[PDB]
């Protein structure tokens, strides 16, 4: 049951936009809302509006009086001397709650005229006509206007609606909540050479009487929220999908072949999401818009998605096809379960984020294989256990503070830190995988189909929300639908992993009792760490003995420590028979390293990742080597690679080398075995016999049979030896001699890989392989032996580093004339120059990176150069570079770059709270408090980034470096 | 508490079965007055009265075991009760040799495997008589 | 840009009972069966009531239930369409398992005493195995009940002919070929309860052939047998502790002695030793209170302790124990632990079975005998 927090119900909204002026960056328009009051004596009506100048408001064609105030413009007063962050977080939460449409509130308060009170008490319709104007928007609509001359379509100027969550208040007045569903009528009067893309279906396109402008009329009969309404106006090249004909793809001019190749996969994503769920795609059209200077890499609205143009690749670009493919896939998953089925509160957001991430993981499983699915699930689980042990924990479904261990309030999406938002979505889809583990996948897809079917029977009624609230899901409704389809309720699993905000830590060690033939496990939990919680459920453990692989369920109550499980025979060591594996197959194992008295070959605690856990198991090194070689699970091979770094014995070198030589191993395991072999080789110097590690293996796999030092000409058509070939010198460059310097046998090998590179014969580009070669050249740089702080000049350069510097100079200059796909070699060469500057080789001068961080460059070059400037101002304690970065945060045209500068200055801070630094003035405290209070008031993501930066630099209490 | 329901099969003469079938498929409570069942304290004898006409009944044991299976979707079936008795209307006499379906006829005689070495109760009575006695004399005998 | 997961080298290649059945509730799954109740196993006699409307001697009107059937079916369809229209789970209460509603079919068994048999409240599925004709085939002959599946590899011992559809009961316990027959024209179904008689007609009756067992019945005094007895007693003790309303949860010993009267009280004490303690004096006197450090297991853990199919295998074992005991080596071969072990071993390919023998439940040439023969 859904009861509105608003005293009115909104039925229909007309959004008309005229006079989109690109020179002056200005729009004019009106908005006409059709509300039905649910309570009599409505009097004031409270709507949401930011940055719009409200000209006039007429209610039922009668002139009404409005008052506007935004408390989130300046959160705390300018003349308050408070400088602690808990004060700002409480004031910011109160300010966002005072404009919240999820309460009754709002920023624009319109007073109902007196003569309509007899029209409002007996509950009859009210039609509110606001007309507004955005004079030069700092948020919401982003105007990308290039400085080439010509007409606005000839130079490539466009507008798009940017922002996250409820940010539609930034470009027209609305009820900007996900729970106020209404039908829509959208008119946009644009230039005759431009096209206006929006939500709904385009009913017509009429000309103006001078035929210089045309009006696009859109209609949206599926009741969506105001937060799902978008806009993209530009000189877009239109491409109808040749497979599905209601799907149109819009790109920027001159990028039509890239659009043709890139969006050619999307019909398979549509077919997948419509056959695992049994509902068809709910909207009547689908539109993909590719734009420049995007807010996020992929945004999903109702019947529309806005991607950045940096996803567009051609047919000869690999290492970008899977990333763009999965961006399209998660946009479509959010089309199904973020835009059609919406949110009932700010709680129950974990339901939608979990269903979106879970069905996108099912797509990844079918498309890229079960092994890529397991690797992705393991990397997400490692991400969340790192974040939750780092700071507190992520609390899905809080109850309204519920989480007081962290420096922001979790009551609203616009007060969350961006890393918390990312980990929120990550934990939501892993908890949905856990619900699939308890209640099987076909019942899970039946739950999702029941939600979609209730929403689509709801979506066709005309009753104003008598039935339109069946399109809003809640937690209680989701659990009730689960209990309807399965008969089991998941309330212990919901109580543990949703309502409780923690992950578990397992420390395991075994001992084999030879007398009674049992395996005595010893599993203890660390439950006193700040991020942890105590697990009391069951726990699966998989033991591989000589007779095969056996699963055991252990009951781990609070007082439990020793778990005795039984062991089988050892009669497959009496005769040589094959040892049967986890799957149905069996292999020949070399049992010379195994103990004579124990049959068990390896043990895995929680193999299926059925809890949110971090396992620290103490096996013997031969058990880790057997688990690396003969396991049929990629997460166990990865964890054995990760645990073999502590055992540098030559049997582990033989195990990793046998993994590296082995095709029919998953390629991301061999790419990890490269770096593990490099670390092991560095640890057993003065024992290593022959050549450096992986060199003979590289010449055996990727070089000519007649010439060992000449590499084969590039043929990248295998896509697994391409990735292994481009990752093996990067790990090989981490080799070090007894003198702690990279050997001149590996550096010469990398330089010969660079010289003899011929790419005139493959059908694929070479930009990522050459960029990884520059990364391998950067890995070999050891710190220089400066004497008496000698100035680093050209004559006293290292003889090794002069070759590296010549190569990166040649590569960067050749990129200036023949550019790569996304300037990958510019990014790699800037990263390598920063590596050479971090050691004492090149003079520590930020002027090159400051010239590459200007506005007109590509955004990857910009963020690489700004990363180099952030690293410089951390190491050299530069005041003027920090003022340069803070000025670039305040006034840069691209808001993604501002968010990225705040992000990088949070990750690599110039000082922490423990450090005494020269950059701990009252002036810097006043600048960052002014940046939290004012200055970042237009983005909701810069303000949370400024809160994160103030927390990283000065902590939760009063800045110490202050009177 | 819950008590398992006790279902049995009622077999009627064919004309009376047709009248009872028509009255059941009609569905009125008129059938309730028309059809009554009186079970005698023997336990294996009764009257079924169809339209107030008395018929003589015997509750017999069926050779196979039937099970009623209900369903909501006609794909998954849930067992509701076990049927082993039939009140045919018109000890060894209370045992039915045939099964309800056409292929199962003379099942007890032909399609049932018989393994052999009331009798136990008789042995218990004999033991009780021996206990109430004073002197017991026994001999395995021959023809006499 | 492609799959790139070497999946062919790492990975080279359902029955939901009612909530009374998975919770092992005591009318449907009895704790103890005596000798006269083991002789009447799955053949329950018509009991005389002591109190109720049918306990008074005299004529009793039967009551038609066709408004009840269609009202309950319309109500369940409203529940299903209110829940999104998909397939729903309805059997959540014991009162859902009555014969007074839903579409009843009957299922007759060919064997006298099968090796495995379902208790009341358990679910089974009807699978229509259809082998296509060589080359072109019209499609499975359609059938009123069950779902159709195309079986290249015959589930049963024989192999299906081309173009032959065979229906079968499929569950976790067995798999057995069923054959739809129409009901006799004279037989109706009388459901008697304490309140009165109720009458349904039946139209569909299946004949169930020789079962192919999928669960192994344990032997007497086996390790699996004693493990099931101990786990069943532990589950009953936990569910009595859950039912206790006292704030320190407390039970009485003679409730357990009423449920399991053949058990020596040393075994019941052993189960209560961990998780409970006896209070002799003061408050809670002569009660077995729950220990304060002991976490009583949740409902899903108690369900994971004992499965209903294990209870059916145990009931088959003790019923066969009684029948063998009453009848004073051929009979021992026909015991369900031997025949279930023989059939499951034959399905893995361990050994072969003499298909003509003495374990034949027909007693003639029809039907199989599941006793092990060597493969040499």
């Amino acid at each position: 049951g859904f009861e509105s927090p608003r005293p009115y119900k909104l039925t229909h909204q007309v959004v008309c936009i005229n006079n989109i002026n690109f020179q002056r960056k200005s729009v004019v328009g009106f908005v006409e809302l059709t509300i039905f009051p649910t309570v009599a004596n409505l009097n004031r009506i409270k709507l949401n509006s930011k940055q719009c100048r409200i000209y006039r408001v007429r209610i039922n064609d009668l002139e009404a009086a409005f008052i506007y105030n935004d408390p989130t413009l300046e959160v705390c007063h300018s003349e308050s001397k408070q400088r602690n962050l808990n004060y700002f977080s409480n004031a910011y939460a109160a300010a966002v709650s005072a404009v919240d449409p999820d309460a009754g509130n709002g920023e624009l308060c319109i007073k109902v005229p007196s003569e309509l009170w007899k029209h409002v008490d007996e509950l009859k319709v009210l039609k509110i006509h606001i007309n507004f104007s955005l004079d030069q928007p700092k948020g919401g609509l982003h105007f990308v206007v290039p400085s080439v001359e010509g007409s606005m379509a000839e130079r490539g100027a466009h507008v798009f609606s940017c922002g996250y969550q409820n940010s539609t208040r930034f470009w027209f007045p609305c009820v900007d909540s996900y729970s106020e569903l209404c039908t829509w009528k959208l008119e946009f009067t644009v230039d005759a050479a431009m096209v206006a893309v929006s939500n709904g279906d385009l009913v017509e396109t009429v000309y103006t009487h001078d035929m210089r402008k045309k009006t696009f009329h859109y209609m949206l009969t599926i009741p969506t929220a105001a937060s799902n309404i978008s806009l993209a106006i530009g000189p877009f090249e239109i491409l109808v999908d040749p497979y599905m004909h209601e799907v149109t793809h819009f790109c920027l001019p001159q990028l039509l072949p890239l659009l043709k190749h890139t969006t050619s996969y999307l019909h398979e994503v549509f077919e997948f999401y419509e056959e695992i769920l049994t509902c068809r795609y709910p909207y009547s059209c689908f539109k993909t818009v590719f734009i420049d200077e995007a807010y996020v890499e992929v945004a999903a609205y109702a019947s529309m998605s806005i991607f950045s143009t940096n996803l567009l690749h051609s047919a000869m670009i690999i290492d970008e096809t899977p990333l763009t493919r999965r961006c399209l896939a998660q946009s479509l998953a959010q089309q199904f379960f973020g835009c059609f089925i919406s949110r009932m509160s700010w709680s129950d957001e974990w339901v939608l984020k979990g269903i979106s991430g879970y069905i996108y993981g099912l797509w990844m499983k079918k498309t890229f294989g079960v092994n890529e699915y397991r690797h992705w699930i393991k990397e997400e689980l490692d991400k969340i256990v790192a974040y939750e042990l780092k700071t507190g924990g992520v609390l899905l479904h809080p109850i309204f503070n519920p989480a007081s261990h962290l420096h922001f309030s979790i009551k609203h999406p616009h007060t969350l830190s961006w890393e918390y938002y990312s980990m929120f979505q990550c934990k939501a889809h892993l908890v949905m995988r856990l619900i699939e583990n308890r209640i099987s996948m076909e019942f899970m897809l039946q739950v999702f189909n029941k939600l979609l079917s209730l929403a689509s029977t709801a979506s066709s009624q005309k009753f104003q929300s008598h039935m339109w609230s069946q399109m809003l899901v809640s937690t209680s409704g989701f659990l009730k639908s689960i209990s309807n389809v399965s008969g089991k309720d998941i309330q212990p699993l919901i109580k543990q992993w949703v309502d409780q905000s923690g992950v578990v830590k397992f420390y395991g060690s075994f001992a084999f009792n030879r007398k009674r033939n049992v395996l005595e496990l010893e599993i203890k939990q660390d439950y006193t760490s700040p991020g942890t919680q105590k697990y009391v459920g069951p726990l699966k453990v998989t033991v591989q003995e000589l007779d095969g692989s056996f699963n055991h369920t252990l009951q781990i109550e609070e007082n439990s420590l020793k778990h005795d499980i039984p062991c089988h025979s050892k009669s497959r060591r009496n005769k040589k028979k094959k040892i049967p594996l986890m799957n149905g197959e069996e292999v020949d194992m070399d049992l010379s390293a195994m103990d004579a008295d124990s049959p068990l070959l390896w043990i895995r605690i929680d193999p299926d990742m059925s809890v949110l856990r971090k396992v620290e198991f103490e096996q013997a090194d031969f058990m880790w080597q057997y688990q690396l070689r003969y396991e049929r699970d990629v997460v166990a091979q990865q964890e054995s690679i990760l645990a073999l770094e502590k055992f540098p014995t030559p049997a582990s070198r033989l195990a990793l080398t046998d993994i590296l030589e082995q095709e029919q191993c998953f390629y991301r395991v061999r790419m990890s075995a490269c770096f593990c072999l490099a670390k092991i080789a560095n640890s057993m110097v003065s024992t290593w016999t022959g050549p450096p590690a992986m060199k003979s293996l590289f010449t055996r796999m990727f070089c000519c049979k007649s010439c060992p030092n000449i590499v084969k000409t590039n043929n990248f058509m295998s896509f697994q030896s391409y990735f292994l070939q481009k990752t093996m010198p990067v790990a090989m460059a981490l080799l070090r001699d007894v003198h702690n310097l990279c050997p001149k046998e590996v550096l010469t090998f990398i330089l010969d890989l660079i010289k003899y590179n011929d790419n005139r014969k493959n059908k694929f580009s070479d930009n990522y392989y050459r960029a990884e070669m520059i990364d391998a050249l950067a890995n070999s740089v050891t710190p220089a032996v400066s004497v008496n702080n000698e100035v680093r000049t050209l004559d006293n350069l290292n003889p090794d580093v002069r070759l590296i510097l010549e190569e990166i100079t040649r590569f960067l200059n050749m990129e200036k004339l023949l550019p790569s796909y996304r300037h990958t070699i510019t990014v790699s060469c800037l990263r390598a120059i920063r590596v050479l500057q971090k050691n004492g080789h090149v003079p520590s001068d930020p002027a090159l990176f400051k010239s590459y961080a200007e506005y007109g460059h590509f955004v990857d070059i910009r963020i690489a150069a700004l990363e180099a400037v952030v690293d410089y101002t951390k190491v050299d304690r530069s005041y003027e570079e920090l003022q340069w970065l803070l000025n670039m945060i305040q006034n840069d045209p691209v808001p993604y770059v501002r968010h990225k500068i705040l992000n990088m200055l949070t990750k690599n801070p110039p000082f922490t709270k423990n450090m005494e630094s020269p950059l701990c003035n009252e002036a810097l405290v006043d600048q960052l408090w002014k940046l939290m209070n004012s200055g970042t008031s237009h983005d909701w993501r810069l303000r949370c980034g400024a809160v994160d930066l103030y927390f990283t630099l000065f902590g939760l209490s009063r800045p110490s470096c202050l009177p | 508490p819950h008590e398992l329901e006790s279902q049995f099969i009622l077999r009627l003469p064919p004309e009376y079965a047709s009248t009872v079938r028509r009255a059941v498929q009609s569905g009125h409570v008129n059938l309730k007055d028309r059809l009554t069942i009186e079970l005698h304290p023997d336990g294996r004898h009764g009257i079924v009265r169809v339209d107030r006409v008395p018929l003589a009944s015997k509750l017999v044991d069926l050779p196979c075991v039937m099970e009623s299976l209900k369903t909501i979707d006609k794909k998954t079936f849930y067992k509701t009760a076990d049927i082993c008795q039939m009140l045919v209307s018109t000890e060894k006499k209370f045992i039915w040799n045939h099964g309800i379906t056409l292929p199962l006829k003379n099942v007890r005689k032909r399609r049932f495997r018989k393994t052999a070495k009331d009798v136990e109760k008789e042995v218990k009575r004999l033991l009780s008589t021996d206990a109430e006695a004073v002197s017991t004399r026994w001999e395995i005998i021959a023809e006499d | 840009p492609w799959n790139l997961s070497n999946d062919e080298y790492y990975y080279p290649k359902i029955i939901q009972h009612s909530i009374p059945a998975v919770e092992l509730r005591q009318p449907f799954f009895p704790t103890h069966m005596g000798p006269i109740k083991l002789r009447q196993f799955h053949r329950p006699p018509l009991k005389k009531y002591s109190f109720g409307a049918l306990s008074q001697p005299g004529p009793h009107s039967v009551q038609p239930l066709l408004k009840h059937i269609k009202k309950k079916a319309k109500m369940r369809e409203q529940e299903r369409q209110a829940s999104g229209g998909g397939e729903m789970f309805f059997m959540r209460t014991p009162q859902d398992l009555t014969g007074k509603d839903g579409d009843l079919i009957l299922a007759e068994y060919s064997e006298e005493n099968g090796p495995l048999m379902m208790q009341v409240g358990m679910a089974t599925k009807i699978k229509n195995y259809y082998k296509r004709k060589p080359g072109k085939d019209p499609g499975a002959p359609d059938c009123k009940y069950g779902e159709t599946v195309y079986c290249h590899t015959s589930p049963f011992l024989g192999s299906l002919h081309p173009g032959q559809l065979l229906q079968a009961f499929e569950n976790n316990l067995f798999r057995a070929p069923i054959y739809l027959h129409k009901m006799p024209e004279t037989d109706f179904l009388i459901i008697r309860t304490r309140q009165g008689y109720y009458i349904r007609e039946l139209v569909d009756i299946f004949v169930v052939g020789q079962q192919c067992p999928l669960f192994e019945v344990p032997g007497p005094n086996s390790k699996r047998a004693n493990t099931h007895i101990r786990d069943f007693l532990q589950v009953f003790i936990y569910r009595l502790f859950w039912k206790s309303k006292d704030r320190p949860r407390r039970i009485r010993m003679e409730d357990i002695k009423k449920a399991f009267p053949s058990h020596s009280e040393s075994s019941i004490r052993k189960r209560l030793k961990l998780c409970a303690d006896f209070k002799r004096t003061g408050m809670d006197s002569n009660w077995w209170v729950l220990k304060s450090d002991f976490r009583l297991p949740t409902e899903e853990e108690i369900r994971a302790m004992v499965s209903p199919e294990q209870c059916c295998a145990y009931y088959s074992m003790i019923a066969a124990e009684q029948r063998l005991k009453d009848a004073g080596d051929d009979e021992v071969r026909t015991a369900p632990w031997n025949t279930t072990r023989a059939f499951i071993a034959a399905m893995k390919g361990k050994c072969l079975l003499e298909v003509t023998g003495v374990a034949d439940p027909t007693g003639c040439g029809e039907g199989f005998s599941y006793v092990k023969i060597p493969n040499k």
